[PDB]
């Protein structure tokens, strides 16, 4: 039977637990991102000379 | 009328 | 073009039920002139009766014996007296707004429909006098 | 379309119109006048509805056969009222059409008549002047009408959808009982048949 | 001062993700929203699982 | 009725003012000369009341224009009375609302009337005119 | 209310609030101003069923040896989105359209040195539709807003009987107003009846 | 500022500018005027290019038999833009549409003398090469 | 395939696309361009394929009998275009086949043609050259197909299926008026018996 699951916020960071451990919105890794409160993943800001 | 999903406010850290 | 509030019918002698196709708010507002070698108003309740809203029967039959070949049936709204006038203390109403706009409207089409008390191209490109005297014509040349 | 909010309420009309509002457990208003009673208005509303469409089927009390329409001497045009739920021929295939609020005939193609026509006409009629039985089915009709727009309960469904044909039957039996149809000598055919 | 009370009800014809309602008023008269609501048709083709 | 005439030789200016008007920029007042002249209000009358125009200058039969025409012409465009939402409905804005229909209707009433109308006899009462280029 | 009056409202906005009032919603005072979607999906619903009934084809709308004349340059009699059937008076049509215009499939030409005599619906006004097709109009349109605009299924299923009771007064309609005969009114069989 | 305004026919011409304003577009009547008046209908012989001109489907012109078209306001009259309905929002739209649909049938009230004789500059009843009946 | 939106739009494939948009609900466009509209597209996508589908399945006023091919005189090739919807011979087994977009002689195994060849073919029309009762069966459909795919709404699909049937039903009605058919003198066969 089709099921359909969402993740609301992908601010969990990065976890290093199995996945079936893992809450929904831990990814497996985030380089150079930013977790925003109400704007989600960002591109952490850039890095001026 | 397929089911919900469900209400899940979850949380963070190890689990 | 075509007059909608003036509807004019032959008269066979024996025929007394005409059809009211225009609108109207109070039936002082339909006019019955028998028209003939002269113009006979009608009165409402002893010379013709509203059978239903929509047609008036007439009390006698009259036809060309009696000298009238035709009978009309006219809507004349008032127009310095209003059905509905609006106070401070009333309370605003469906059907005091309709009846407000529906006299407006009334007396605007009779004024659009007033090519019958003068001279107007009929369905034809004729002019029509529509059964009167052109008085005062006088001399020609 | 004739306008059923204009005129004076009568007694009948108002009982209808509770009788509608009691279909969905209304109590009943005192006046047909406004109120900003939208369920009254409503109920009106679907009454006449159901007044026309009744009315437009066609019965012999109602229909009206042989009935002269007059045209304008000047304009040769006779007006085909929204109120005419029905215009058909005496006999035959019919001619008459609507076109533009005035009777044409379609066979040729003429909208100028210099003398009456003859025609099977069905009016509009005051809910007064229904018989008891009509009225009733009219109420009937429009309170199953008004319950399903309005409400939409399935169990007073099913009530006024047996309402409704048991109504409609007593329509039929009033329209036999009037009409008193034969089929030996009140028939158009047979009766010619039946000379020896 | 014409004040009115009760339910006013609006057709919001499409999709829920595409459809802005915005309430404006520049007049002097007052206006007191207590709540709001919505009706409408939904699917999901998949289970919440 | 919405048109009158006043010819008047000698020093005058007042003309009562028969028909109701809803905005003084419908009365016109025109002289009826050889050739119609038509006044501006400022420079040539003043409505010393509702009721009364006191046309400035003599304007007599001594010059050519002799009598003078005031013509209430209700202006269909433009609406003294606009509904607004948000506004108190005033029984005043209702009333005149319809009244600026009625007046443009009582000015059809007469425009038609003018060139040929009807007489208390029922009967098309024409003024002496001959009537040329009729098609048999 | 005082007076004895007689007036009337305009069937299109009286046919747009029933198809208001089979969901349930409150009528509208007018159908102007562009801003109000029911009052354009009912409109438009309410058009789009008048136009499809109109085109099934009634003894009362079906105009039979109708000529539609040809422009004296062009000599293209243009094909009417308006026309909602057109066909040969008799035996197999001839005529269909292309690009706008009247084509004559069998001779392969879009040119009429004279008017051609069809068997035509045109598209008429609500107004202008007997008593039960106005109903079944409203009727169907209704049903259809139900369905697009509302969705309710118990209104689908109170709506399809109304329908289907619309429907076969309109068909009472078109016998009564046909008398149509199979002995003398019949194009074949009355021939047959000659002695 | 006319309701009724008339405009020559020649067959390379098929678009002609309202300049009157109107409500709906069946306020609108198109006819062409020739030795036989003849009514257009709304998709098969016109249209409504913009909400200003109107567009002709087919060319007409002298040969035809159409000298002439005439574009007329006639609002309707038993047909009202606005029915204000018990328990309803009074809304401000309808007070004016309202006002202003009466309005249009009293405007095209005072557009009468085209329908009429007229009047010659030297005072005379003019007909315009029409016959006078009843 | 013929690019349905590359063109301007008329006011009938307008109105198809709203109609469309209206079976799940969806608000109608003013205009047929692109403003990001993934539903009108859609709508617009499935129109044309059910306007190809329909068409391409042979009415009388569709099919083109006895029309000449020509082929181009330096090549010899007569063109079989994607929008030939059907291509046929005037009588008996067909022998013409789509072959690299050419039409090909199967029995003789030849894509070269001196002369011009008679085919019965359907080729593709716009929805506005549709007949009316045509038109509204391709929107039924459409509609039908489009909330199948893009909102799957049970109840809508089950009234779709009863209106496209209905719809299909007054497209057999047109076919027949328009064919005109006869088995007694219009047969090919029975009209050659009963000569005496």
């Amino acid at each position: 039977a089709l099921i359909s699951q969402s993740i609301k916020n992908l601010k969990g960071g990065i976890s290093q637990q199995p996945d079936i451990l893992r809450y929904p919105d831990q990814g497996s890794r985030q380089v150079n991102g930013w977790s925003s409160e109400t704007e989600g993943l960002q591109k952490r800001p850039p890095l001026v000379f | 009328k397929k089911s919900l999903s469900v209400a899940r406010s979850s949380g963070g850290g190890i689990n | 073009n075509v007059i909608k509030t003036v509807l004019t019918y032959q008269l066979d002698g024996s025929n007394r039920d005409f059809n009211i196709p225009f609108e109207y708010l109070a039936r002082k507002f339909v006019v019955v002139t028998l028209i003939g070698v002269d113009r006979k108003v009608l009165t409402i309740n002893t010379d013709y009766r509203f059978a239903t809203r929509t047609t008036i029967s007439l009390t006698k039959a009259w036809g060309p014996a009696d000298g009238y070949t035709t009978i009309e049936l006219r809507r004349v709204t008032s127009t310095t007296d209003r059905l509905v006038d609006f106070t401070d203390g009333s309370i605003l109403r469906a059907y005091d707004l309709n009846v407000a706009q529906i006299q407006t409207m009334h007396v605007a089409e009779e004024a659009r429909d007033l090519t019958t008390d003068t001279i107007g191209v009929n369905n034809d490109g004729h002019l029509d006098a529509r059964g009167r005297r052109i008085v005062n014509l006088a001399n020609a040349v | 379309m004739r306008s059923y909010d204009m005129n004076v309420e009568t007694a009948a009309e108002l009982s209808a119109v509770n009788d509608i509002l009691a279909s969905i457990g209304e109590p009943p208003v005192s006046t047909l006048e406004g109120d900003a009673n939208a369920d009254a208005a409503n109920a009106r509303r679907i009454l006449n509805k159901i007044n026309r469409q009744i009315q437009s089927r066609g019965w012999t009390f109602n229909i009206e056969e042989g009935i002269t329409l007059l045209p304008d001497v000047y304009s040769n045009l006779i007006v085909y009222s929204d109120d005419y739920l029905s215009l058909m021929s005496t006999s035959g295939q019919s001619i008459y059409v609507n076109r533009g609020g005035y009777v044409y005939d379609r066979t040729s193609q003429s909208d100028r008549f210099d003398s009456g026509i003859t025609v099977n006409i069905i009016r509009l009629r005051d809910y007064d002047e229904m018989p008891e039985c009509f009225r009733y089915w009219i109420v009937t009709k429009a309170s199953r009408q008004f319950n399903n727009r309005f409400f939409g309960a399935p169990e007073v469904e099913g009530v006024l959808q047996e309402e409704e044909d048991e109504a409609r039957r007593l329509c039929m039996e009033y329209e036999m009982d009037y009409g008193g149809y034969n089929m030996l000598d009140g028939d158009a055919f047979t009766s010619g048949l039946l000379t020896r | 001062l014409n004040l009115g009370t009760g339910q006013y009800r609006f057709p919001v014809v499409g999709n829920a993700k595409f459809n802005t309602v915005y309430i404006l008023s520049d007049e002097t008269t007052p206006l007191n929203i207590i709540g709001c609501g919505w009706e409408g048709n939904y699917l999901r083709r998949s289970s919440g699982i």
